């Protein structure tokens, strides 16, 4: 299917496109722009509906999909002041659209990475990984095993670029397990880590294989808190990465500890200082049964960057994880500017 | 400088697409500097941008975006050459909230005028066929007027109310009437002045309902 | 003729007007020409905060702020210029009487009017009592309204010629049960002139459920369809 | 019921566009009797 | 009328009426290398204005409404018979045409 937009109107993304067999359609959103707005049009992602033609600032719009389809990204986006829409793109999805593990693996580091060029900024040090597995009776040992092994490579890719986070390792089923805490003396011990993950096992949480995802974000909530002002704590980036099937039956809804998370990192509650940079979640969808409207609601929404992921075969992430370390390429540093106290002109 | 629009009538959120024609004094096509101003209903420009039909062979493809919250009334697309900012084109579209019609309506009086001692008066035919031509099933309200000047003078008294059957009605405005729709006890001081027929058809469904005018 | 050249036709227009919002973090700097004037330069803003403005320059220029929002005003009960009061009641299937007041609230007796009316789903009004109607002055149902049979009349229109500005015009007719079945949808009566349809008042009626309303828990401006099972 | 279309395989109508085909064409093709002729494959929408 | 030429004909052989969401063949003749804007319209539209339509006929109204003539023909003079036509006669005779200032025609 080919698409062509009206006179006055400029065409930006894929002209044609084509169903695939993975159920989706090949190439880039096609968006007719006249580029009269502060925001461009945001376009409408195929198989969405946007509610909204006002493309002024402080102005919005809404995304919806149609019966049967379940949405991703953000459903509702608002023009920000600097010409760029909140939220991520929008997309329809279905009950067997998967992800191909390359697919997932370059976009997850392709949004990593550059959260790490900006760490360098400059033990240690300066930012945490929470990795939240999860070990509920509903993803089988097969699906928790291989989650391991793709976690693994991952810490090993990161070391590759030779930075050292702090790391907090949690196992969570009908409550939850802390193997390693950001706190400890060797959280930045990518070795230490490592070993911890291989200790773990599926049948650690098999006398009561609940899913309280809740109290699993409880965890990692009292790891970044404190006691009551830490010297350096406006200036630390967060990553939560959690591994589940997105079918929590204990706790209730686990979104609610997502928003104390963020008060507690002063996020969003400033017009003028977002401080979106400074807490990225990620969500892959492991079990057999996975419910992909929830695994959403709790990743992130970053324009042109991607928090959700379904993996297809899973254990083949772990594969190209490996293939993707390469020591030779540069951590890139163009174009950062932090703000620093003092800021004298030439530091902006 | 001639200025086409597709439609004649917008609704607050939608997009005007209008097209300029730059052509000489011979109507042909040529690369010029064209002024283009956008006044609201009240006459005053919200818009203004300064395009150029050059290399684009004489026409400007060009599109304006009507806000949610936009005042209604007559818009008006202002333009002019450059060269020439005295000798200004316009166009008018109307802005307002409506609805879609399902069928037109259509008043033609047995003659395009009206003789004064015509005993027999005025008869209008009542044609109200859907747009897809199928005809009309409906009851139709026909009444009359006088206009004399930018002033009207309804006629309570021609008030009507004929059946649409096969697409078609008929009505008639007795002589009668007409004179006693006045009070000047004179005919031809009628003479000149104008009539006006208003015709409303309702579909048996209640589902919707046009109204028309000549 | 040295002064028709040194002769300005008006004074200078070179206005540098900048407007910073506190929820913004850049200014909003525009700048008006003598031929550049008249020019309506708006700037909305969805938030209502306390906002500064400076201008600078040589000229003259004019500065409006204008908020619009929605008004609790209401009051209204925009019924407008019609009191429709609508009963259902049953009879001495299942037949039922359906009885019509309306009123219209203006110095005259207002002209003709319509009368839009959808039956409750399995129910038609009773041919005999339609006739009567029909025949009655002031009255008239359209011959294509009345040959229909309890094949499909689940929407009446009866026309009306005027309806008094005083007392209330009621009229009604019996409605039989031609089909049955569980849940059955309220019915609706609208009136209005010939001439304006959006000044109109309709009513809802229904054998249980008052006034013809759907159950819906409310909450100051927050409601739930509340039309399902139990538990 | 036993019969008729299931209400879950029909696709409903949606786009009623007041107006439409805002696009352009040029006259190309072979010219004979100084009338050229160009053959358009337009897709009519779903209003009625 | 047209100087050239330009018919927009349906391309199906005849047949009956189009479906919602058909294809349907379009025949456009019109002048060589002649570039084609294209609109469609419902007629559900003009419904509620039909006013400020393009027209060819309000083309040539533009055009005619704006001559340099004024007078049908004939003048009160040799010299008016130029004028009023839209011409400026002159010669080293001595027999000139009126001077003219105004852009529009009198009155
Ligand atoms: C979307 O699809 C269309 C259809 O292919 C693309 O337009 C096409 O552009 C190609 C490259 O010029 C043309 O290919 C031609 O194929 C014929 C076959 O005999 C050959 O004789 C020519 O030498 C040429 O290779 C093709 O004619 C043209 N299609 C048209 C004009 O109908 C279009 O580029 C695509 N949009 C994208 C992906 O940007
Ligand atoms: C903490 O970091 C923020 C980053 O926005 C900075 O603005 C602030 O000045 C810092 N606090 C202190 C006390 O300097």
């Amino acid at each position: 299917i080919s698409f062509h937009c009206y006179d006055g109107y400029t065409l930006r993304g894929s002209a044609n496109r084509t169903c695939q067999v993975n159920g989706r359609w090949s190439g880039q959103t096609a968006i007719c722009d006249n580029g009269a707005g502060y925001c461009s049009n945001p376009g409408i992602p195929i198989g969405t509906r946007k509610v909204g033609s006002q493309y002024r600032l402080e102005d919005s719009v809404t995304y919806h999909c149609s019966r049967g389809l379940t949405l991703r990204g953000s459903q509702r986006r608002t023009c920000q002041e600097g010409g760029s829409w909140s939220g991520t793109e929008p997309s329809c999805q279905d009950s067997f659209m998967y992800d191909t593990p390359q697919e997932v693996a370059e976009a997850f580091l392709s949004s990593l990475t550059e959260t790490i060029e900006g760490v360098d900024a400059e033990p240690s040090g300066s930012m945490n990984i929470y990795l939240v597995l999860d070990g509920s009776g509903s993803i089988g040992a097969s699906d928790f095993t291989g989650a391991k092994k793709c976690l693994v490579n991952l810490i090993e890719k990161v070391a590759s670029y030779g930075v050292k986070p702090r790391y907090g390792l949690v196992t969570y089923a009908t409550y939850p397990k802390i193997w390693v805490k950001v706190s400890e003396a060797d959280s930045s011990n990518a070795d230490w880590v490592t070993k911890q993950l291989n200790e773990i096992n599926y049948e650690d949480h098999k006398l009561k294989s609940g899913t309280n995802t809740k109290k699993a974000l409880q965890a990692v909530y009292s790891m970044m808190s404190w006691p009551d002002p830490p010297e350096g704590w406006n200036r630390t980036r967060h990553v939560i990465i959690l591994m589940t099937d997105g079918l929590h039956n204990m706790g209730g809804d686990p979104i609610t500890v997502i928003d104390e998370i963020r008060d507690l990192l002063y996020i969003g509650k400033d017009r003028k200082n977002p401080r979106e940079d400074y807490l990225d979640v990620y969500v892959f969808g492991v079990g057999p049964l996975v419910n992909q409207v929830n695994i959403n609601a709790l990743a992130s929404k970053k324009d042109n960057e991607q928090h959700v992921f379904k993996v297809k075969d899973m254990e083949n992430l772990e594969d190209v994880f490996y293939q993707m370390i390469d020591e030779s390429q540069s951590l890139s540093l163009c174009g950062m500017v932090w703000e620093h106290r003092k800021g004298t002109d030439y530091h902006k | 400088l001639f200025i086409q629009t597709d439609k004649t009538i917008y609704t607050p959120g939608s997009t005007v697409l209008y097209r300029i024609f730059t052509v000489n004094h011979k109507l042909l096509p040529v690369g010029r500097t064209v002024m283009v101003n956008i006044e609201n209903p009240e006459g005053i420009p919200v818009k203004q941008d300064s395009l150029s039909s050059q290399n684009q062979l004489g026409v400007l493809p060009l599109s304006w975006d009507i806000p949610e919250l936009v005042n209604m009334g007559q818009w008006k697309i202002r333009a002019y050459y450059e060269n020439s900012p005295q000798q200004v084109f316009s166009t008018e579209f109307e802005v307002k909230e409506y609805v879609l019609p399902s069928f037109e309506v259509i008043v033609e009086p047995t003659e395009k005028f009206y003789y004064i001692y015509n005993e027999k008066g005025l008869e209008v035919t009542i044609t109200a066929r859907f747009l897809y031509g199928k005809k009309v099933e409906g009851t139709a309200f026909v009444i009359f007027g006088i206009q004399d000047g930018e002033q009207r003078i309804s006629l309570p008294e021609s008030l009507k109310r004929i059946p649409i059957e096969d697409g078609s009605g008929e009505v008639v405005l007795s002589r009668k009437v007409l004179l006693d729709g006045v009070q000047n006890p004179r005919a031809e001081d009628l003479v000149g002045k104008s009539l006006y027929v208003s015709a409303t058809v309702i579909l048996h469904s209640g589902s919707d309902m046009v109204q028309a005018e000549r | 003729a040295q002064y028709q050249k040194d002769a300005p036709d008006h004074q200078e227009l070179n206005l540098d007007v900048s407007l910073q919002l506190p929820s913004r973090s850049s200014k909003i700097t525009h700048r008006i020409h003598w031929e550049s004037a008249s020019l309506l330069r708006s700037e909305e803003t969805k938030e209502n905060e306390g906002f500064t403005v400076t201008a600078e320059g040589k000229g003259q220029g004019t500065l409006s702020v204008v908020t619009m929002y929605h008004a609790k005003a209401k009051d209204q009960l925009t019924c407008n210029k019609f009191d429709l009061k609508v009963t259902i009641k049953p009879a001495p299937k299942n037949t039922m009487i359906l009885e019509i007041c309306t009123r219209y609230r203006g110095d005259q007796d207002a002209t003709m009017s319509i009368l839009d009316i959808s039956m409750m789903t399995g129910f038609a009004p009773d041919t005999d009592d339609l006739k009567q109607l029909a025949n009655g002055v002031d009255r008239y149902i359209s011959k294509y309204e009345l040959d229909k049979a309890f094949s499909d009349r689940n929407t009446l229109i009866i026309y009306l010629d005027k309806v008094s500005h005083s007392e209330d015009d009621c009229l009604a007719f019996k409605v039989h049960q031609y089909f049955n079945v569980e849940l059955i949808q309220p019915g609706a009566v609208k009136v209005y002139a010939y001439y304006n349809l959006e000044e109109s008042c309709t009513r809802f009626y229904h054998p249980e459920k008052e006034d013809g309303k759907l159950n819906k828990l409310c909450r100051d401006e927050l409601c739930r369809c509340a039309e399902e099972n139990c538990f | 019921d036993e019969d008729i279309i299931a209400e879950e395989n029909i696709v409903s109508r949606s786009e009623f566009p007041e107006s439409w085909l805002w696009n352009v064409e040029d006259l190309k093709e072979p010219p004979k009797n100084g009338i050229s002729t160009k053959l358009m494959n337009i897709f009519l929408k779903d209003s009625i | 009328s047209c100087v050239g030429s330009l018919v927009v004909k349906s391309g199906q052989s005849e047949d009956r009426q189009p479906v919602p969401g058909q294809q349907m063949t379009l025949k456009i003749e019109g002048d060589h290398g002649a570039r084609v804007v294209l609109v469609a319209v419902d007629k559900g539209v003009f419904v509620l204005n039909k006013k400020n339509k393009l027209t060819q006929s309000k083309i040539w109204d533009v055009v005619e409404k704006a001559d340099i003539g004024c007078t049908p023909g004939s003048g009160k003079d040799y010299a008016g018979v130029f004028s009023d036509a839209g011409l400026t006669f002159t010669s080293s005779s001595g027999q000139q045409t009126a001077q003219r200032a105004e852009l529009q025609c009198p009155q």
